[PDB]
RNA sequence: CGACUCUUAGCGGUGGAUCACUCGGCUCGUGCGUCGAUGAAGAACGCAGCUAGCUGCGAGAAUUAAUGUGAAUUGCAGGACACAUUGAUCAUCGACACUUCGAACGCACUUGCGGCCCCGGGUUCCUCCCGGGGCUACGCCUGUCUGAGCGUCGCU
RNA sequence: AGAUCUUGGUGGUAGUAGCAAAUAUUCAAACGAGAACUUUGAAGGCCGAAGUGGAGAAGGGUUCCAUGUGAACAGCAGUUGA
RNA sequence: CUAAGGCUAAAUACCGGCACGAGACCGAUAGUCAACAAGUACCGUAAGGGAAAGUUGAAAAGAACUUUGAAGAGAGAGUUCA
RNA sequence: CGCGACCUCAGAUCAGACGUGGCGACCCGCUGAAUUUAAGCAUAUUAGUCAGCGGAGGAGAAGAAACUAACCAGGAUUCCCUCAGUAACGGCGAGUGAACAGGGAAGAGCCCAGCGCCGAAUCCCCGCCCCGCGGCGGGGCGCGGGACAUGUGGCGUACGGAA
């Protein structure tokens, strides 16, 4: 039986949770997620896709490195020096 | 019983009771709650009473 | 956005529109079809001084 | 009327800015006039509301002539209260009533020295203004 | 399909025209920017002339324009030599020089 | 030359796209080799290069490298350009000698595809449709 | 399971602390719009990622 | 009572650790407080002896920073973490000196044929 | 006479149309046009007295310092705060800090296991155990040190 | 007014089909506003050791345990409950 | 004209980003999928797919208290201009 | 029958630096369809477009003629108007399709190798001293190392140049 049958002898995970991106598609025989593909340096993005595309984007997470740059930017990356003691 | 941090070990565990109780400890058992905390038993050395120890920190 | 929303109008007609616009503008029976109130203005070509 | 093609007038933009804004400048939104006496003796118009100074109510089921001293400036509520102004609940007790700070009017400020740092600012600022325009 | 009398047309729309169109509503920013910038430049050079440097007179190349002259790039060393200015202290005292240009007349 | 990548020759479409063999690169061996040169001496920045010798099987070319924050490099006018950020890799971007020599640049009669900078950008102006505010 | 590795652990420890109810006082602050925790999971109904 | 960043400058390494130590062993018998129930001013007073160990901790923290920096000041070679922190091209681009500098030829066109103030008369 | 059914109307339900509103979009324009091994984007896990989400933050964790401002925050409680032997809140943000993955960097991970150099302790220098700190990725440039070659030579 | 139109809502059908696979329940008492279903006791039965028993792997992820509630859910009910 | 070596600003482009301004645009089935804890809930092993959901009142003044019921729920009373 | 010089290679957790990855609207280099149109369809068209890969910057690319022209000649690049749906390509079918001149926006030019001359005049690194810190520079000192005659620097580049 192809159906209610097969469907009880399912019990072996064929991804799990990738340790980049944290999405369940770290295929565990392949070593590769099917997401991003970790082991690969560079991230997995395609053009045909422009939802899967922003869903990950840059700003869709915390930015904690760029809003700062952002912020430092507007006074021209000053450093070493403190507003004038009251 | 303590709640400790999850990424201290027993040795850690019990020379951080015995610095800061100043108690001997007889040795530590350690868990990881279903929470995500750990939690240690540690025994004290038969000299020392848990009892009174636990009335000095404030826990009766 | 490409509508084509702006026309362009020769400028002999503008400059004809911009006459007609002056020489209905000194008729009281327009300037009141208008709603303007002209009833104690003097004169309705109405000049004043150059000290304004 | 405005020039400045830097400052908005769009409807949805300012009432964004209010009802936005942080507590720092919701003090400046939430000012209120001085009295006629305080007015001559200040040369100021308008002073943002403070936590212990004598107002009375000109606006609204308050009005009177009855000097009650602010109790609480609740600047998230964008009200404030007042002595005398509450109401009866249900249940007996007595509830304060808020009430916008531009529906009062000043009659004796709670003065320390900023308070008089900022009226004499105000009061400078207002001078050079007549002098340039006199 | 044709219908009745008419010109044949060819509409060159077969390219997916509409991915490239090039709209004009920054027509008069762009002149605002280019005047703002003009002001600018002739403030920066202030006693010197606003449009630049001199330009040579120029006849136009084909047998439909020779009629007209007009400016050219640069004075021609040619030009320059018989005139007694030099190469180098032309573009200094804002004279455009055009070395690749010579004179046949 | 270069043989179409397709499984068994496979090219699935109209009769004209069927050629597997007797095609060609756009772009030059030499080209390949700086390309190759400067990926994987990526922290260097390619010059140019020459050809030192051929076999039936093989080319051979050298490769002028430089390092873009090595004192002597960086401290010396008319070199200092190799070192700004909009020099790294040209030998990707096609602005070396070699690579420049099969974008189909020139002046004249004989390049008209390329007059706007490249054939892309010639491309564009081309096939972009104007229109004015005013038609 | 009962073997159980320590990240999928502490997955299932966020998990179960995120699983509970909004406090009551919530509801009495100014400007609320919250009225119960919408997010809430049973394991019965449906099932985690992993 | 409370304690400010102003006065704990001018104390030295050893009472600022003291007083650093005073502080987490005050928020242990907090939170052991917190966990035997206590009282709702030993709850409110875990944020303040939190929010003094971080102000104790930050003032040792640029001590040591500007004590670094001022020995590190004047030498070749300095850590990474005092070494400015721009932007990473920010880093790479030249230097005033080596943008400024300029070759014997430039020099001599510039010393040689220098741009004129002009006006020509209409 | 009733029930039932139909039509109409009043009232009441069910439902959420219409209208009015709008801290949202869409479009156009302007000025800037700045990421990352000094560790980015992204991810995970934590952090509030009472706090699940969102938001903010990183074991200094709904924030520290500094500067401006100038009496609040608020849902409840608590406690500050002579606002002058300096100050609540908010904003700005240039000092400091910034967990674990991740180009991710000792090796490896649906687990875990090393090596080297210092410091402290149990030891009572001698190196076993424990804790702490710093290093230990690949490619590549200049230089340095150590080398290899029945490569080319010189002297013997 | 139609597009087996899109989204949402509502009827007749209709208090209808149905709540019928694996033999089976009964008496008394307690708690309780409320008992065919809960608990205790008594009786009659079933699984019959290749079990309807006792424990694990995978998978689930707190369902485990105690206390309390009777809104919704457990296609009747419930004082019981994953 | 002088190839097979090299550099070079401006005028030009900009559906991503930071900060703004505006509109004969839309007005909660519209306008972005998203006016709201929305790339959220949820679905799929995965690639990926992906919603619904705005409005008390000026002010909570959010119905004290009495009364029937085990309660849900009612009858009075009360707040409010409603 | 060892010791040295050079050459060509190797190792190092050697001293000091640099690259990697992200975003990718605009830009550069490649690769590259088919739906579609042709009332069928194979060349053609779609289209050097979608998808795919690599590389940048605030712009990028291009760029100072091995040019256009044929005139009484213009004179780097880029962009706009026009040339022009034209010359031309095309089962000369469907369809495709520029450039020159002209008018404007902007306008900016230059550097090597080589040929030569100048006692390598040249450059990097490391120690010391002083002036400075704010992106790490200036000056001087070293019978201090190294690169470099298998060629550094100055003059000089087709508009000629040198003595
Ligand atoms: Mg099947
Ligand atoms: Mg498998
Ligand atoms: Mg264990
Ligand atoms: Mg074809
Ligand atoms: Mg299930
Ligand atoms: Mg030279
Ligand atoms: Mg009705
Ligand atoms: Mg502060
Ligand atoms: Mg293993
Ligand atoms: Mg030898
Ligand atoms: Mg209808
Ligand atoms: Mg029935
Ligand atoms: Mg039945
Ligand atoms: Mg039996
Ligand atoms: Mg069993
Ligand atoms: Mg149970
Ligand atoms: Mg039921
Ligand atoms: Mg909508
Ligand atoms: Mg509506
Ligand atoms: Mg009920
Ligand atoms: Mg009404
Ligand atoms: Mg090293
Ligand atoms: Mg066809
Ligand atoms: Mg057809
Ligand atoms: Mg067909
Ligand atoms: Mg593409
Ligand atoms: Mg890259
Ligand atoms: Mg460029
Ligand atoms: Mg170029
Ligand atoms: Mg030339
Ligand atoms: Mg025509
Ligand atoms: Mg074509
Ligand atoms: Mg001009
Ligand atoms: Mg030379
Ligand atoms: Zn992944």
């Amino acid at each position: 039986t192809k159906g209610t049958s097969s469907f009880g002898k399912r019990r072996n995970k064929t991804h799990t949770l990738c340790r980049r991106c944290g999405s369940k598609a770290y295929h565990l025989q392949k070593s590769t997620c099917g997401k991003c593909g970790y082991p690969a340096k560079r991230k997995r993005k395609y053009n045909w896709s422009a939802k899967a595309k922003r869903r990950n984007t840059t700003g869709t997470g915390r930015m904690r490195h760029l809003k700062i740059v952002y912020r430092r930017f507007r006074h021209g990356f000053r450093e070493g020096t403190t507003p004038k003691p009251k | 019983v303590f709640i400790v941090d999850v990424k201290a070990n027993k040795h850690q565990i019990k020379q951080a009771v015995k610095k800061l109780y100043d108690i001997d400890v007889a040795k530590v058992n350690t868990l990881i709650r279903p929470d995500g905390e750990k939690k240690a038993y540690v025994r004290l050395a038969p000299d020392y009473d848990a009892l009174d120890v636990a009335n000095k920190i404030g826990i009766i | 956005t490409w509508r084509r929303w702006h026309r362009r109008v020769n400028t002999t007609q503008k400059r004809y529109a911009i006459c007609s616009a002056l020489a209905a503008s000194a008729l009281p029976a327009l300037v009141m079809s208008k709603g303007h109130r002209i009833e104690e203005v003097p004169e309705l070509p109405l000049v004043v001084e150059d000290k304004v | 009327m405005k020039f400045n093609p830097f400052v908005t007038s769009d409807r949805s933009k300012n009432r964004k800015r209010h009802f936005n804004a942080p507590s720092h400048i919701r003090r400046k939104i939430m000012s209120s006039p001085l009295s006629k006496e305080l007015r001559q003796k200040y040369n100021v118009r308008s002073m943002p509301i403070r936590k212990d100074d004598e107002v009375q109510v000109v606006r609204g089921h308050y009005k009177g002539q009855q000097i009650g001293k602010v109790v609480q400036v609740y600047r998230k509520k964008y009200v404030i209260y007042i002595e005398r102004v509450q109401r009866e609940k249900a249940n007996g007790t007595t509830v304060h009533v808020g009430i916008h700070p531009s529906k009062v009017v000043i009659t004796r400020l709670k003065l320390d020295k900023d308070r008089k740092k900022i009226l004499e600012r105000k009061a400078k600022s207002r001078q050079v203004g007549k002098e340039k325009g006199k | 399909a044709p219908s009745r009398n008419g010109m044949v047309l060819k509409p060159h729309f077969h390219k997916d025209w509409q991915r490239r169109v090039a709209t004009w509503f920054n027509q008069p920013a762009r002149k605002i920017r280019r005047r703002k910038a003009r002001q600018a430049k002739a403030r920066r050079i202030a006693p010197r002339p606003a449009s630049g440097p001199i330009r040579p007179i120029v006849r136009c190349p084909t047998v439909r324009y020779h009629t007209k002259v007009r400016a050219g790039r640069g004075f021609s060393l040619e030009e320059l030599r018989v005139a007694g200015i030099h190469k180098k202290v032309a573009r200094t005292i804002g004279i455009s020089v055009d070395p690749r240009r010579r004179n046949k007349s | 030359g270069r043989k179409r990548p397709v499984p068994k020759g496979a090219t699935y479409g109209k009769p004209v796209h069927h050629g597997v063999n007797q095609l060609k690169f756009a772009r030059s061996l030499q080209s390949v080799a700086e390309e190759r040169a400067g990926r994987h001496c990526g922290a260097l920045r390619v010059l140019n290069s020459y050809w030192v010798g051929e076999d039936s099987t093989y080319k051979f070319f050298e490769v002028i490298l430089i390092d873009p924050f090595h004192k002597a490099i960086r401290r010396n006018p008319d070199t200092q350009w190799i070192t700004k950020p909009v020099h790294k890799h040209r030998e990707m971007r096609g602005l070396t000698s070699a690579g420049r020599k099969s974008r189909g640049l020139g002046k004249g009669h004989k390049f008209h595809h390329t007059i706007g900078g490249s054939r892309r950008a010639a491309w564009r102006r081309r096939n972009t449709l104007q229109l004015h505010r005013y038609r | 399971s009962s073997h159980k590795t320590f990240r999928i652990k502490r997955f299932l420890a966020k998990k179960q602390k995120q699983n509970r109810p909004i406090p009551q006082w919530i509801r009495m602050k100014t400007g609320n719009k919250i009225r119960y925790n919408s997010k809430r999971r049973h394991w019965r109904r449906t099932k985690l990622g992993l | 009572a409370k304690i400010k960043a102003r006065d704990l400058r001018g104390k030295k390494k050893e009472e600022l650790l003291k007083q650093l130590d005073d502080l987490k062993v005050e928020l242990s018998q907090l939170r052991v407080a917190k966990v035997t129930g206590g009282a709702a001013s030993k709850l409110s007073k875990i944020r303040v002896v939190r929010k003094s160990i971080a102000r104790v901790l930050t003032v040792i923290n640029q001590t040591q920073k500007e004590n670094l920096r001022k020995f590190y000041k004047g030498k070749k070679y300095k850590p990474l973490d005092l070494r400015p922190k721009k932007t990473r091209a920010m880093r790479r681009r030249l230097n005033k000196h080596e943008e400024n500098l300029k070759t014997k030829k430039q020099q001599r066109k510039e010393r040689l044929y220098p741009l004129r103030k002009y006006a020509v008369k209409a």
